[PDB]
Formats: structure tokens, sequence, C-alpha cells
């Protein structure tokens, strides 16, 4: 074994060298190390030309010594899919995470391959409803089409994703497949357990009847294993959709850790850095990833990939490269966001190629655009507003400043999955409904309502029925305000009856420390 | 490579004379 | 096509040559002709300076260079390898890259020739009982069967003892660090004790 | 107790070529480990960060006033 064992020659941080003898690997090829405390997989990415290979290593490199052999794979990273993935976690070389014994797999597939080519292509379009209001009345989802959510730092676009899951993932027929590159640690295993309550994944014998596979590789892992994690969702997607030939779902979570990954080991690959920081194969990388994303004529892959941007700027290169290779663009922002609205989805900014008035309809496409035309008559007169005031303005512009705060109120919506820490129940608002009532707002049969009444409801029911409440209360009084407090028989104990009840705690004598530290 | 290893070319150590002895009366008139 | 493997792995650009030339003289068995060579360069351009104004001066053209280098050692019994590896060498005004490639030739001959160097630094002269026990406690640190070789230094730092120094780790079995460990491990229980 | 157990190691040493802007570029230690803590002759700690095919690269824990280099 002379040949084709070759030792590592130089470690700087995630990249590792190889020197070899003969046969140098191919690039994108896998490689494993010899003698390592755990399974440490590199993957080159060059020839450094000295009979010298530069690899990426899949995890962490502390303890490498340059003297270790490395075996060659002769192939790829290769994970395994099939349908005995529905149900499990995997990390970026295929492993269980999840303690629930090894994949069952049906194949042994790469994740380097080549796009699908221009004649499989498939050009078609049709809705996809998610009922949020935002979303089905500005921005149209294209069923089988690339989302991006984008916004960054606290605006909510992975509570989003998750009502995107929560809503479409169960009602969709085919499978899912939830891809976390590089988000945090507790939403993954959050989303295991609330996937183990929904039945979205089962466990024990009936694994197979489950119909979400998760692929985690998040942000505690280093920056070789966030750069291939989308690749491995996408092999598992790319075999559902290839082989099995059925639509899918595919919730990429973060796809900037991707950039942010492969532009962290290309600081230390010894390349001219490109603007502000970034590798100069930012564009490359990210279409040879995200043409892999597409619905072919045998199957499709409906991906939501939220997008974080860096400090709150659209115009950073990595979502503005982004940008080109999505169909329909959820902008989210924070000055909406601090304005208290819920989903802060930015009307004027987030725009879809399902938005035409040959697809969903001219009276869908003409509510949306009145929609849009209100709120950018709106924004125009910010300034005036801020430093004139309300008082000076025309007739007709402070009316459509109202009918703006009208619907910038009746465009939040409380969601299903948002209400473990707001209290208001979420409301799944159908797309005829909410066309109908955003037509309503723009004609105008809703003036004399208050503003109010249209913060976080579903519906044209549900505002008014929030305008009867919310105006009843400020008109409801009670007479004594019906106490009846006081000597209420045989309810009441005395206080020290109710000490009594309180079994008492023992302590343990001042913390118990060196008694459990010498036992190890 | 380090210094230790190239501080110690300083002292001659060829053992053997078949190439210094014959060029050194070749090299002038090849500069010439 | 069929080059015999170097034993030990080692750095670039200078290293790769001597890497090279090892490989080549083993494909020919002349391992130890051309460090002889080698050596009698790094004498040859100590002694005049013709020759080592041919590595450090930037003003001399590369065609006089390289007719000089040819025929220089056109004659006296050159081998090919180092004729050819010389005339490659002035080519692209590499010549002062001569001392360190025989270093590095040096260090995979000494792989090869399996024999490893040491020193065992003293405070007297040692005696034929004292250097036979040496042996035999030194060996015990070396890692498979080779030819470890032992050199002998006189310091009078020591208070006895002996010191090896294997030019990559050290073994300090001397007295004077033997009290010098001794004197620190009572400190250290006095301020506690 | 001290005496009688008391063994030298064996202890693989290497030299500094270069020290200076928070960066020690130590030759040698070819068994050494990327992040392995390494301890200079004066007392001061280090970490190896880079392990170069030519040097081994280490931060210093500390201040670098009292590195050399030999
Ligand atoms: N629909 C919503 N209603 C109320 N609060 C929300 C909503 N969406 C997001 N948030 C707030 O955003 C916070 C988390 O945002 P998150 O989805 O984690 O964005 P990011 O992943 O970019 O930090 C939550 O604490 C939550 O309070
Ligand atoms: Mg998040």
């Amino acid at each position: 074994p002379a040949i084709d064992a070759g030792y590592v020659s130089q470690v700087i941080g995630p990249v590792v060298d190889v020197r070899f003898d003969g046969e140098l690997p191919s690039i994108l090829s896998s490689l494993e190390v010899e003698g390592h405390s755990v399974r440490l997989v590199l993957e080159v990415a060059q020839h450094m030309g000295d009979n010298t290979v530069r690899c990426i290593a899949m995890d962490s490199t502390d303890g490498l010594v340059r003297g270790q052999k490395v075996v060659d794979t002769g192939s790829p990273i290769k994970v395994p899919v099939g349908r005995g993935t529905l149900g499990r976690i995997m990390n970026v070389i295929g492993e269980p995470v999840d303690e629930q014994g090894p994949i069952d797999a049906a194949d042994i597939w790469s994740i380097h391959r080549e796009a699908p080519e221009f004649t499989e292509q498939s050009t078609e379009q049709e809705i996809l409803v998610t009922g949020i209001k935002v979303v089905d009345l500005l921005a149209p989802y294209q069923r089988g089409g690339k989302i991006g959510l984008f916004g960054g730092a606290g605006v909510g676009k992975t509570v989003l994703i998750m009502e995107l899951i929560n809503n479409v993932a169960k009602a969709h027929g085919g499978f899912s497949v939830f891809a976390g590159v590089g988000e945090r640690t507790r939403e993954g295993n959050d989303l295991y357990r609330e996937m183990i309550e929904s039945g979205v994944i089962k466990l024990g014998a009936e694994r197979g009847n489950s119909k979400c596979t998760l692929v985690y590789g998040q942000m505690n892992e280093p920056p070789g294993a966030r750069a291939r994690v989308a690749l491995t969702g996408l092999t598992v997607a790319e075999y559902f959709r290839d082989i099995e030939g059925q639509d899918v779902l595919l919730f990429v979570d973060n796809i900037f850790r991707f950039t942010q990954a492969n532009s962290e080991v290309s600081a230390l690959l010894g390349r001219i850095p490109s603007a502000v920081g970034y590798q100069p194969t930012l564009a490359t990388d990210l279409g040879g990833l995200q043409e892999r994303i597409t619905t072919t004529t045998k199957g499709s892959i409906t991906s939501v990939q939220a997008v974080y941007v860096p400090a709150d700027d659209l115009t950073d290169p990595a979502p503005a490269t982004t940008f080109a290779h999505l169909d329909a663009t959820t902008v989210l922002s924070r000055s909406i966001a601090e304005l208290g609205i819920y989903p802060a989805v930015d009307p004027l900014d987030s725009t879809s190629r399902m938005l035409n008035p040959n697809v969903i309809g001219a009276e869908h496409y003409n509510v949306a655009r009145g929609v849009q035309k209100v709120l950018q008559d709106y924004k125009n007169l910010q300034d005036i507003i801020a430093i004139l005031g309300m008082d000076e303005l025309s007739e007709e512009d402070k009316l459509t400043v109202a009918r703006a705060r009208k619907i910038q109120r009746f465009l939040s919506q409380p969601f299903q999955v948002a209400e473990v820490f707001t209290g208001t129940p979420g409301k799944y608002v159908d797309l005829a409904d909410t066309i109908s009532g955003f037509q309503g707002v723009l004609t105008g049969k809703y003036d004399d309502l208050p503003e109010m009444a249209f913060y976080m409801v579903g519906d044209i029911k549900e505002v008014k029925e929030k305008a009867d409440k919310m105006a009843k209360d400020i008109a409801s009084r009670k007479e004594a305000d019906n106490k009846k407090v006081s000597e209420e028989l045989k309810d009441i104990p005395s206080l020290d009856k109710l000490v009594s009840e309180i079994k008492e705690v023992v302590i343990e004598e001042d913390d118990g420390l060196e008694e459990d530290f010498k036992a190890e | 490579a380090d210094a230790k290893a190239l501080d110690e070319l300083r002292k001659p150590k060829f053992s053997s004379k078949y190439l210094i002895q014959h060029v050194s009366q070749k090299l002038i008139p090849a500069v010439k | 096509l069929k080059l015999p493997t170097a034993p030990l792995q080692l750095s670039g650009t200078s290293a790769q040559i001597a890497t090279l030339l090892w490989q080549v003289a083993a494909k020919e068995n002349q391992l130890d002709k051309v460090q002889d060579e080698l050596y009698q360069f790094i004498e040859l351009f100590k002694q005049h300076s013709e020759l080592r104004r041919l590595a450090t001066d930037p003003f001399v053209p590369t065609l006089v260079r390289t007719k000089i280098i040819s025929s220089v050692l056109k004659d006296s019994g050159a081998s090919e390898i180092t004729k050819k590896l010389f005339e490659a060498l002035a080519d692209e005004g590499a010549l002062s890259a001569l001392l360190e490639v025989t270093v590095n030739y040096e260090e995979l001959m000494l792989a090869h020739k399996k024999e490893v160097y040491c020193t065992v630094i003293t405070a007297e002269p040692l005696d034929k009982l004292e250097r036979v026990e040496l042996t035999k406690k030194a060996e015990k640190f070396v890692d498979a069967g080779f030819k470890l070789v032992m050199q002998e230094k006189i310091d009078k730092k020591l208070l006895g003892g002996f010191v090896i120094e294997f030019s990559d780790r050290r073994v300090d079995m001397s007295t004077a660090k033997k009290v010098e460990e001794f004197n620190n491990f009572v400190n250290k229980l006095v301020l506690s004790i | 107790e001290w005496e009688k157990s008391y063994q030298p190691p064996v202890i693989h040493l290497g030299r500094v070529l270069s020290v200076g802007d928070g960066i020690a570029r130590v030759y040698g230690l070819k068994s050494v480990q990327a992040g392995e803590l390494v301890c200079f002759d004066s007392g001061v700690k280090g970490m190896a960060l880079n392990l170069q095919a030519d040097h081994v690269g280490v931060v210093v824990f500390g201040n670098d006033s009292v590195i050399h280099q030999g």
C-alpha cells in the first residue's frame, strides 16, 4: 500500500494538504484520514502542482499531524439516498446523527453532479397557496419554483419558513427535505421534536411512512461542513426527483451560510479576494449549487431557501448574486418589523414572476398592483408626514394615507407556529378571500373602520369582528365590577393551613462538589 | 533546510579531490 | 518513468531538486559519488571568486554562464548526473541553490544509509564503560533498526550525566537539570505545606 | 517519592525562525498537532495554529517580547 496512500503535508485551519507519491485523486473527491479521533473526511479542492492536493476537511482538523496517512476513496462524498432516508437526520457525509441505527440505503449517490440540461427543463406556472396574505397577494409562489426569503438578523425568516413547512408541507402529498445550512442546532432539535409531534416524522419500524428527511450541518460545524451540507440536501432531494420521479419540497435554511463557508475556506486557499471580502468564485459556486434546484420534466423541487443578508445590506454581493437565481422573492425588512408588523414582508421590494395578468387572473393582478401603488404613494409622502405633519396634506393624499395605514396593518397576520410566544391564534387565509378583502379596502368599502381592527386578523370577516370587539370595549362598563371575592363558603383556607400543605425539600450539604469529582 | 544544517558546510567535507584539483586550472581561461 | 521512491519526503523548490537528484542517482546507484561531487562543488565555490561571481552577480549573461559551466564540467571524470544538473541549474541562474540542495540530499542519503546522528554532551571525557553503557540507554530513543552514531562534546556547566542531542529531540539526563528540577519541586511545596 | 519516580522525558523541540506580528515561525516540530499547546523556553505558552510544510505557525498566548530567534 505504498501507492494510493498519501500523507498530510500541511494544515492551515480547515484546509489540509495531502502529498501523494502517485495517482493524485480527482478534484471534488473524498479522502479519509487514518488514525483521527472522529471520521475526518477531506475533500480535494485544488491540485497544488507538487504532487499535492489541497483538501477541505468536513470536520475539525484539531489534532492533525503532518505525517498522518490519508487513503483515497476514489469517489466524491457519497450519501445514502432512497426511500429509507425518510425520517432520518444526516450530516454532510451521510451518517445518521439521530441515533436510530444506520441509514437504509437504496443507492449511494455522490453530491457533486452536473445540473440538468436546457432540454430537460420544464416551463410550468401554477400557483402555490400558502395562507399568508402578502405572499398570496403580492408575490405568489410558483409550485415547482424557487423562493428566497431575504432579510436578516431577527426579521423572522426562520419563523416564516416554519410557517411555510406547517402550511404547505402537510397538504402537499409528496415528500419534503429540510436542509439546515448553518442555522442553530437548537432550531434543528426544535424542528425534530415538532416533526415527531406532528407526524411527518415517525420512529421505530414505521419510519418509512414519514414524509420528511432532515439533513443538518448546523452552525457549530466547521466551514468545510457548512459548504457541503446544501449539496447533501440537494442529493437527497434529487434522488426523489430524478429516480422516484415525484414532486418534493426543499426548505434550505440560511443559504448565505453556504457562501460564507466557501468564503471562510477560500481565505486560506490563497486566492485573491473579490469585493467586500468574499471569494472570487461566488457566482459560479452559487450557480453550480442553485441550478441543481430545478424542476425537470420528470419531477419537481419546490424550494424555499432562506437567504440571510449581512447587516441588512441588499447591495452586498452575496444576496445580490442570489437575487438572480430566484423566481419569487420575499424580502423581509427590519423597518417594518420595528413597526410591529408580522410577517415583516416588504411589499414594495418582494416580487415574483407569477405576478402576471395571464396566469393568476386580472382581478388578483390588478388588486396587487393597486396595493403596490397605494403603498408607494404612501412611501413618497413619508418625509412630508415626518416634518410637515398630517394636517397640511391634500384630501386624496390623506385618504391614501389612511388606506395605506389600513392595508399595512391588514398585511400582517398571526401565524400557526408563532402562537407559542404571542398568544394570538394563527389564521390560514384562503386565496380568493384575501383577494376580495384587498379589493374591498382598495375600493373603499371599509374607510370608517378603525386601523387596529386590521392588525393581526385573517380575512375580511375578522377585521369587522375585531372592530366590533374593540369598539365594544371602549364602551363596555360594569357597575361595581361584580367581584364577590370575600366570604367564600368553604373555598379559601387559612395561610398557615396552606403553608402546612407544602412539602419541605432538604438541602444536600453545600453543593456536594468534591464527592462527584473524586468519583471519576 | 535550517541554519544548523547549513553552517556545517563551512568546514570542508569532500574526502576526495578529483573535481576541485583539475577545474581550478581550467576556470581562469574559461573566464578569460 | 519508473523512479525509486525517496526514503523521506521533504519541502519544495530546493528539496525537490534534491529529491529528483537522489531518485536519479539511485536509479544509477551513484548515491555516494554525487554527494562527494556536490561537496567538492561546495568547497569549489568556497575557493575562488570567479565561480561565486556566476551565482551572486545579476549582470552575468546566461549564455556565458551556461558555456562556462559546460566547458568546465566537460572533463575530470564528472558524473553525467552532476553535469546535467549543473547545466540545468546554470541555465536558470540557480547555482546559489546548490548550498541548500546538497543539505536536503544529505538528509535523504542519511535516511537511506540507514544512519541517524546524535550528540552526547558531557562534563568529563567519557571512559569506555561509560560509553558502552551510554549506547544501550540512547538506543531506546530511536524507533526502528537504525545506525544511531554517538558524537561527543564536553561542557563544564553540567555537573555530570549526559544530554543527548538528536537534532530534533533532546533527552536531558544530566544532573545539573536534575538538581534544577529538584529545587523547583521543593519550592512548590514550601509555599503550600 | 519524587526521586524514585523521576524519568527525564524525551522532548521534541524546535527552533524559532522569526517572531513578530503575533506569530512565531517555529522550525521543526514534525510531531506537533494543529492546535497543540506549545510552550516556549521563556515560560510563555503558545498554540500551533498554522502547520505549514516548512515551519509551524505559533500564536503567542502572552507578551511576545520575551521570545527571540533561536
Ligand atoms: N409572525 C411573527 N409574529 C411575531 N413575532 C415574530 C414573527 N416572526 C418572527 N417573529 C420574531 O422574530 C424572532 C426570531 O426571528 P427568526 O425567525 O429567528 O429570524 P432569524 O432567523 O433571521 O433570526 C422571534 O423571537 C419572534 O419574536
Ligand atoms: Mg433562524
